[PDB]
RNA sequence: CGGUCCGGCCGGGAACUCAAAGGAGACUGCCAGUGAUAAACUGGAGGAAGGUGGGGAUGACGUCAAGUCAUCAUGGCCCUUACGACCAGGGCUACACACGUGCUACAAUGGCGCAUACAAAGAGAAGCGACCUCGCGAGAGCAAGCGGACCUCAUAAAGUGCGUCGUAGUCCGGAUUGGAGUCUGCAACUCGACUCCAUGAAGUCGGAAUCGCUAGUAAUCGUGGAUCAGAAUGCCACGGUG
């Protein structure tokens, strides 16, 4: 149950369903599935609960569960005090990339600024 | 003007058989890839021969017979009097318009499969029920008057 | 033991060179393969077809480079001895290899 | 445009002999400390750090009837804007003309 | 990330910093070399670069230091 | 045709192909009609090809009394401790929005997983770099072939075929993101490109109106090269599906 985390998809094979939850993408769903032992072709009932979720080490190489996104708005509370360019752009309401201002802004700020 | 290049003749096929069935598997190709129609044509009739029709024999010809234009809508002017116009269409091609109209319309309407989109469309067509022909017919009612001239 | 190479820009004056080296290195040892054509790498060189203003249209040029091996088979260095002396008129150049 | 270019190479021709044209191996054992043990590379590299103004920057060759930034035939020299009346009249060797 | 060759800065603006810390001593300076990457000994000392007009002055502390001169101050003020 | 795991490989050889060149074929000539039986059309036969053969090269005086001195020259006026020219720092993605021209989607004949095939034309020695390593990967190493019909760049994709999802502002789509890496150069903070792992906005074929066409053309999918310290969906060539 709940193998999608926050979303609902269920009717579906891990290789598609433990996907895009808690820091994870898709690019690792073949080898915890070879990690548990089952095939990727036919379908489960012979997967118990929390089964292939007790191996998620084995794609956890990234900093999953927000372990930087519990941090990053407190590191830009720091360098939004910053007398330099990275800080400046974080304690001033201007973009570091793109968003070239000879071209229309539509609904940032409404028309005529 | 007047030339203009001799108008073409088509072709049958040695497998797909007519003149029209050669030519449905080559209208409204896009991308060129030139094998997906063969599993389209002929193939959408089992399910019409018990949806709006009988057997896959006369499944298409019933279509090619409620889908039957017979007249064209045009502006004319003589100087400064203009009238919209009804002209009678030619016999030889008129069941190849009707046939583009069924094909083109499950290609801009994108609704489930497109093992639904034909077969969808073909089962409104074997019963004259196309999109918004009461307006349509509603033009060439109108048009109907000016074959009467000033 | 040793072969040649003959280039130009032209098919008619890479014959009127390959009619040199055969009456200059193939008659003394008489040596009988005959000249196979080759190749002529065949390109357009283009530019702008006008100095101002239009980029457009291009201005077309044909390039060909001829070449001709005439094969030898005789091994001694005396095989290339005059032709490394005679002519070959301006337009070709000749290359001794091995 | 102006004719100021050469007033630039008879400079940057030397510099580039100098400080860059025989410099581009020396980079593959220069800061190596394996490879040598004699002391021959921290004094030179001294001196290729000297020079700041051009070489691989700041800098192209330009033509030579007019020093404009493009329009030069690597494999010819000659500009496309000041060649036509040499080109036209059979003066390139191998070019050949009309209708291919 | 990046950076990437640690701090870097012109040789002429070396010897501004080399005279003023061997002074123990701190005069104004002005600069066009506004892209040098300051030093960690930089901090404190009396400076100003060229805005494209004219110089105006920038101040070097311990939070600067791994940064640019251009990095000080925005370029753009009217908006 | 003789030998041969049965590869032009070895004896040999241009029927075929490739390479380039030079000849020949087609001319409204032949026929039937049409037409002051004139001058000149239409149709047919035979043909690989039929009617300026098909297609290019072209551009008759003049017109706008057009643009260009900043592509290249140059007159007269004008500038002279300079409006000249030797340099460094700054401007061109400075912003209220409009206007031109393009790119990728909005798919489901598509998306994903997996298996599997064929190139063609080009460039190339402090080069193109095999086989092989190291790094999720950009790249970086070790180290043969070959100065190019030879070797290398190098791998054909679309497709094929079995499972799977199922018209959803999300499932597809990818912009401003969050993090660490690849690179040239004096140096990429600000104005440049690439990669790997999570996140994520718009996008349901488009306003009036108006623009472009015709067989290997439209659309569609692969490759090279020029420019060049470094970077283009741009520019110039090659080929498949049609």
């Amino acid at each position: 149950a709940r193998i999608a985390g926050i979303n609902i998809p269920d009717h579906k094979h891990a290789v598609i369903a433990l996907t895009s939850i808690y820091g994870v993408g898709k690019t690792r769903s073949k080898a915890i599935l070879a990690a548990a032992g089952i095939a990727e072709d036919v379908k489960i009932s012979e997967l118990s609960e929390g089964q292939i979720d007790t191996l998620r080490d084995e794609v956890a190489k990234f900093v999953v569960e927000g372990d930087l996104r519990r941090e990053i708005s407190m590191s830009i509370k720091r360098l939004m005090d910053l007398g330099c360019y990275r800080g400046l752009r974080h304690r001033r309401g201007l973009p570091v990339r793109g968003q070239r201002t000879k071209t229309n802004a539509r609904t940032r700020k409404g028309p005529r600024k | 003007r007047r030339r203009v290049i001799g108008q073409r003749k088509i072709l049958p096929d040695p497998k797909f058989g007519s003149e029209l069935l050669a030519k449905f598997v080559n209208i409204l190709m896009v991308d060129g890839k030139k094998s997906t129609a063969e599993s389209i044509v002929y193939s959408a009739l089992e399910t019409l021969a018990q949806r709006s029709g009988k057997s896959e024999l006369e499944a298409f010809e019933v279509a090619l017979e409620n889908v039957r234009p017979t007249v064209e809508v045009k502006s004319r002017r003589v100087g400064g009097s203009t009238y919209q116009v009804p002209v009678e269409v030619r016999p030889v091609r008129r069941n190849a318009l009707a046939m583009r109209w069924i094909v083109e319309a499950a290609r801009k309407r994108g609704d489930k499969s497109m093992a639904l989109r034909l077969a969808n469309e073909l089962s409104d067509a074997a019963e004259n029920k196309g999109t918004a022909v009461k307006k349509r017919e509603d033009v060439h009612r109108m048009a109907e008057a000016n074959k009467a001239f000033a | 033991r040793i072969r040649i190479r003959l280039k130009a820009f032209d098919h008619r004056l890479i014959d009127q060179a390959t009619a040199e080296i055969v009456e200059t290195a193939k008659r003394t040892g008489a040596q009988v393969r005959g000249p196979i054509p080759l190749p002529t790498r065949k390109e357009r060189f283009t530019v702008l077809i006008s100095p101002h203003v239009n980029k457009d249209a291009r201005d077309q040029y044909e390039i060909r480079t001829h070449l001709r091996l005439v094969d030898i088979v005789e091994p001694t260095e005396k095989t290339v001895d005059a032709l490394m002396r005679l002519d070959l008129a301006a337009g070709v150049d000749v290359q001794i290899s091995l | 445009a102006k004719q100021s270019m050469k007033a630039r190479e008879v400079k940057r021709v030397a510099l580039a002999d100098k400080y860059f044209a025989k410099r581009a191996e020396l980079k593959a054992i220069i800061s190596d400390v394996n490879a040598s043990d004699e002391d021959r590379w921290n004094a030179v590299l001294k001196l290729q750090t000297l020079p700041r103004d051009s070489s691989p920057s700041r800098q192209r060759n330009r033509c030579r009837q007019t020093g404009r930034p493009h329009g030069f035939l690597r494999k010819f020299g000659l500009s496309r804007i000041k060649v036509r009346e040499a080109a036209m009249r059979g003066e390139i060797p191998g070019l050949k003309k009309a209708s291919w | 990330r990046s950076l990437k060759k640690g701090p870097f800065i012109d040789l002429h603006l070396l010897k501004k910093v080399e005279k003023a810390v061997e002074s123990g001593d701190k005069k104004p300076l002005r600069t066009w070399s506004r892209r040098s990457t300051i030093f960690p000994n930089m901090i404190g000392l009396t400076i100003a670069v060229h805005n494209g007009r004219q110089h105006v002055p920038v101040f070097v502390t311990d939070e600067m230091v791994g940064h640019k001169l251009g990095e000080f101050a925005p370029t753009r003020t009217y908006r």
